[PDB]
């Protein structure tokens, strides 16, 4: 029945760095009766604090629990690889209930995304945004004239262990019927990392 | 001299209000059998206070409080006296266990000369609160000698089952508080009835919704059950037991009158300062303290205070301090004992909280101004039941109290008990 | 040392019921509380509810009254969560965890209040699909190609999760992406998974994607070419 508000939803900030995200209650609670999670990608929760200030059995002293009434701040003192992950507030009780999650990127230099585009009674044509940053960024299918509406698919990877980009796959799916009643096929992408939208087009043929 | 009801002229006591602390409570729940484990629940307590002698009761099960395994029920009765420094300390000296602890149910004492009266309910299905239809009405009487002897046959400890019990035009009766008063060689415990809701009759029009616009009118009636459709409708009183009769036993009850009604709920009846005070706990929409001078016993009627400063917690929707009819059945049990009549005040436990059982703070009071008080614990101490009592020592007004708390040291929910003299003055 | 184990993945139809296991390797339940939390795919988690077994009860959230049960067995030291009639929104993991759990007073004349705390110890999940489409393999497409280009495989239409996929056999994963499923309103998945190589070499190597759905047992290979 209380609801938990967290933020940021997506913050970028640099390893080794310092990082405090806030929790804010729709009701005033007692600090008694207040937990941070920690999920790493892809695998179980794990307890950092508990009643607002208290790090668990086997927790590194780096995560550290503050405030009380309607407002909450987890603080990490110095970054590190492994913690870079989803943070999750609780309070806990008669009834508990979580926040969204704050999930802390990586924050790199800006990248741009290589555009590309593939094509296929149904036929699927592919657009793929490879290795940009950050995560922010737009895809609009075109056919012959058309700015097309809610029949496109998104897919986005996490950040790479290498060089900390994100790709996307977006995907549009249609009958073999109109595809031959069309003639072209285009994918434009708006991102922050390049200087106006990128368009890689193509007319069945070649 | 020595420890003596609240009668007579007492020495005087801080009759004006301050906000300093003069109040000096102690714990004094060490000469009694309350000895602790985890894994327990001590719930059902039961105080009652008379004439340098009390009664105590409770029930020790085993995991949860609502479902746990019954152990062991208690029925005690010991001497208040002086240890030698002028405080008030209780000595069990009578102790009644049953031999099926899990049938035992709502107990209720009274003092008259040799002995502690206590009127129990004897269920095979728990409590009949919340199995009215199922529960077959069984009482049985426990007596026991504040001074036992030593071939005296069954002087000390007496259970006898009561077999003639008149109703009226209630379906059955049942004991409901911890303690009641005797006049002259007739006991009067707080009780309740259970009325079929067919044959209830309540003019709705008595409903008080005027300046309560969300309120309607039947909510009174709806009120007066445990909830809106309940089969039964649960109305407070007494039942009365006359030792001069002889013959088989016979309960008669007593329903008390129809003024500031609300359903029926534990209650306490008492003498102070020569007079019977009437104490009925708010489980319903009107979460005023409801006590009272008693006006006549039987029939039973009660001049209700108008106190506007205590109440007790509720939930969402009879918090505390409401004061329009509702349909709920939410509260606590939280008596007062009268200590002065010439003023009205009186003292006793309150829980400082609008949704939640927690808080204790014991306080002298009026009608409508808390003279002083002081918490009894912490500000989260998780605490639902009080029951106070005062008395004299050497003609100082002292009052014990009963708070059923959660205790965070052992992690068990067990009854405390605390000794709080009323100071003279005002000023350190 | 305690750790909890959890039944494995199961598939149901809509309106089918799911019971998942959770059991205690180390010891008894002896006085804590197991919460049950769950975690619809990329979301965040919600509790659902929660037992302590030493008082014999169990309380849930208003979300899913009625439609959850949490019970024990502590011969098994084993707790169980069981959800009903499965709507497509129920698609999730499902954790069992553990933390501590108190009885308190309540301001009532008979219930008492029942707090569950942080939860410390934590099951490994257990995935709950619900959906009425049947198992399938996948169907493999290639997608084919100034001075860097990319190829692909598209992997269609396979209804159970997941399928792997790996380029020249595992022997290519540098600039390698296998994208996150999708799922189709015809209930069924679709992936992509891609590679950029240099363009010089679109004739000197050979590109080969190895998608493998165990589900269906499929195991095409498919090549792309120009
Ligand atoms: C615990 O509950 C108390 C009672 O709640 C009330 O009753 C319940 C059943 C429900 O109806 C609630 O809506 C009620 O608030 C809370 O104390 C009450 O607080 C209110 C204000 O929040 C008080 O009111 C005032 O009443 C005065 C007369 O007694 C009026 O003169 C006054 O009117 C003036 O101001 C109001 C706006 O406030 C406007 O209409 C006008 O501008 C006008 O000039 C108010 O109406 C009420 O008297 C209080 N009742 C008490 C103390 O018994 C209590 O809330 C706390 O109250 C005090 C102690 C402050 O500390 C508040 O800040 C605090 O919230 C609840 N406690 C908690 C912790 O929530
Ligand atoms: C009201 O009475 C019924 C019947 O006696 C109680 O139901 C029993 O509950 C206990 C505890 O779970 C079980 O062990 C019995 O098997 C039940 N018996 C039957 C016949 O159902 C019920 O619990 C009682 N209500 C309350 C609040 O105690
Ligand atoms: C308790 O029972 C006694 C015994 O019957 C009642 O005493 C009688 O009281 C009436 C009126 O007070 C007298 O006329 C009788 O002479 C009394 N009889 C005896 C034997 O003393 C007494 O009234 C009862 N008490 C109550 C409160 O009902
Ligand atoms: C509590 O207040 C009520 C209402 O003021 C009092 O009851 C009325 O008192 C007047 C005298 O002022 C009588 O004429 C009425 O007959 C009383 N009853 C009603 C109106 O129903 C009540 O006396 C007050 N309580 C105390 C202890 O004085
Ligand atoms: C109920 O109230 C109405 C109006 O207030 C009145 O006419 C009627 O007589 C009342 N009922 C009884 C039994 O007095």
């Amino acid at each position: 029945e209380i609801v938990m508000t967290q933020s940021p939803g997506t913050p970028s900030l640099s390893p080794g760095e310092r990082a405090t995200l806030s929790c804010r209650a729709s009701q005033s609670i007692r600090s008694t009766y207040l937990a941070w999670y920690q999920q790493k990608p892809g695998q179980a929760p794990r307890l950092l604090i508990y009643g607002a200030s208290s790090r668990a059995t086997g927790i590194p002293d780096r995560f550290s629990g503050s405030g009380s009434g309607t407002d909450f701040t987890l603080t990490i003192s110095r970054l590190e690889p492994e913690d870079f992950a989803v943070y999750y507030c609780q309070q806990y009780g008669r009834s508990p209930s979580f926040g969204q999650g704050t999930k802390v990127e990586i924050k790199r230099t800006v990248a741009a995304p290589s555009v590309f585009i593939f094509p296929p009674g149904t036929a699927s044509v592919v657009c793929l945004l490879n290795n940009f940053y950050p995560r922010e960024a737009k895809v609009q299918w075109k056919v012959d004239n058309a700015l097309q509406s809610g029949n496109s698919q998104e897919s986005v990877t996490e950040q790479d262990s290498k060089d900390s980009t994100y790709s996307l796959s977006s995907t549009l799916t249609l009958s073999k019927a109109d595809y031959e009643k069309h003639k072209l096929y285009a994918c434009e992408v708006t991102h922050q990392g390049l200087s106006s939208p990128v368009t890689k087009s193509f007319n069945r043929g070649e | 001299q020595g420890v003596s009801d609240l009668v007579g002229l007492p020495n005087q006591i801080c009759l004006q209000k301050t906000t300093s602390t003069i109040l000096k409570p102690r714990l004094i729940s060490y000469t009694l059998p309350i000895n602790t484990r985890e894994g327990v629940c001590i719930t059902d307590p039961l105080l009652a206070v008379d004439n340098g002698f009390f009664a105590y009761s409770h029930l020790e099960k085993i995991g949860s409080c609502t479902r746990g395994i019954a152990k062991q029920r208690i029925i005690g009765v010991g001497e208040v006296l002086d240890r030698g420094d002028k405080v008030p300390s209780m000595f069990m000296t009578n102790v009644w266990t049953p031999p099926n602890p899990s049938t035992i149910h709502h107990c209720s004492s009274t003092y008259h000369e040799d002995f502690y009266y206590t009127l129990c309910a004897v269920s095979h299905v728990g409590d009949p609160i919340l199995n009215s239809t199922s529960w077959t009405e069984s009482l049985s009487l426990i007596r026991l000698a504040v001074r036992p002897k030593s071939d005296s046959g069954d002087y000390n400890q007496k259970y006898i089952a009561i077999t003639k019990v008149e109703r009226g035009k209630y379906d059955k009766v049942m004991p409901y508080g911890p303690s009641g008063i005797k006049q002259g060689d007739t006991l009067y415990f707080p009780a309740v009835g259970f009325l079929p809701r067919t044959e209830f009759q309540y003019n709705d029009s008595n409903c008080p919704i005027i300046h309560c616009k969300y309120s309607k009118a039947e909510n009174c009636r709806l009120s007066m059950g445990v909830n809106s459709k309940s089969h039964y409708i649960l109305r407070s009183g007494l039942l009365k037991y006359n030792l001069s009769l002889g013959g088989d036993i016979i309960l008669q009850f007593i329903e008390i009158a129809d003024n500031r009604l609300t359903i029926g709920s534990p209650s306490k009846i008492y003498n102070s300062l020569g007079q019977p005070v009437f104490y009925q706990a708010s489980y319903s929409w009107d979460t005023m303290i409801k006590l009272g001078d008693v006006d006549t016993v039987d029939p039973l009627r009660v001049q209700w205070r108008n106190n506007s400063v205590i109440s007790r917690p509720g939930q969402s929707q009879c918090p505390r301090f409401n004061v329009c009819p509702e349909v709920c059945w939410e509260g606590t049990y939280n008596d007062a004992f009268l200590i002065d009549r010439l003023n009205w005040v009186s003292a006793g436990v309150y829980l400082n909280s609008n949704q939640t059982a927690e808080n204790p703070v014991f306080a002298v009071f009026k009608d409508n101004e808390i003279l002083y008080q002081v918490p009894l614990a912490e500000d989260d101490t998780n605490a639902q039941k009080t029951i106070t009592d005062c008395f004299l020592l050497e003609n100082v007004i002292w009052c014990i109290s009963l708070v059923e708390i959660y205790d965070t040291g052992d992690s068990v929910i067990r009854p405390k008990l605390f000794a709080v003299k009323i100071p003279a003055q005002c000023s350190e | 040392e305690v750790q909890l184990v959890q039944s494995g993945a199961e598939v149901k139809k809509r309106g089918s019921s799911v019971k998942v296991s959770c059991k205690s390797s180390g010891g008894t339940f002896s006085n804590y509380a197991i919460n049950w939390v769950r975690q619809a795919p990329g979301q965040g988690l919600e509790w659902m509810g929660g037992i302590i077994p030493i008082l014999g009860i169990a309380n849930y959230a208003q979300k899913f009254q009625g439609r959850v049960t949490i019970t024990t067995d502590e011969s098994t030291s084993t707790a169980y969560m069981e959800l009903s009639s499965l709507r497509s929104e129920d698609t999730a993991v499902y954790y069992c965890a553990r933390g501590w759990g108190r009885e308190q007073l309540a301001p009532h004349p008979s219930q008492y209040y029942y707090y569950y705390y942080g939860m410390d110890v934590w099951g490994q999940g257990t995935t709950v699909t619900v959906s009425s489409a049947s198992t399938k393999g996948p169907s493999v497409f290639p997608l084919a190609p100034g001075g860097t280009a990319a190829l692909g495989c598209l992997v269609k239409d396979y209804f159970p999760e997941p399928v792997t996929v790996s380029w020249n056999s595992g022997a290519l994963t540098s600039g390698v992406h296998t994208f996150p499923a999708v799922l189709q309103s015809s209930g069924l998945y679709s992936l992509s998974s891609v590679v950029t190589v240099p363009s010089s070499s679109l004739g000197t190597q050979t590109y080969i994607c190895n998608v493998n759905h165990k589900p269906s047992n499929t195991k095409v290979d498919k090549k792309v070419e120009p």
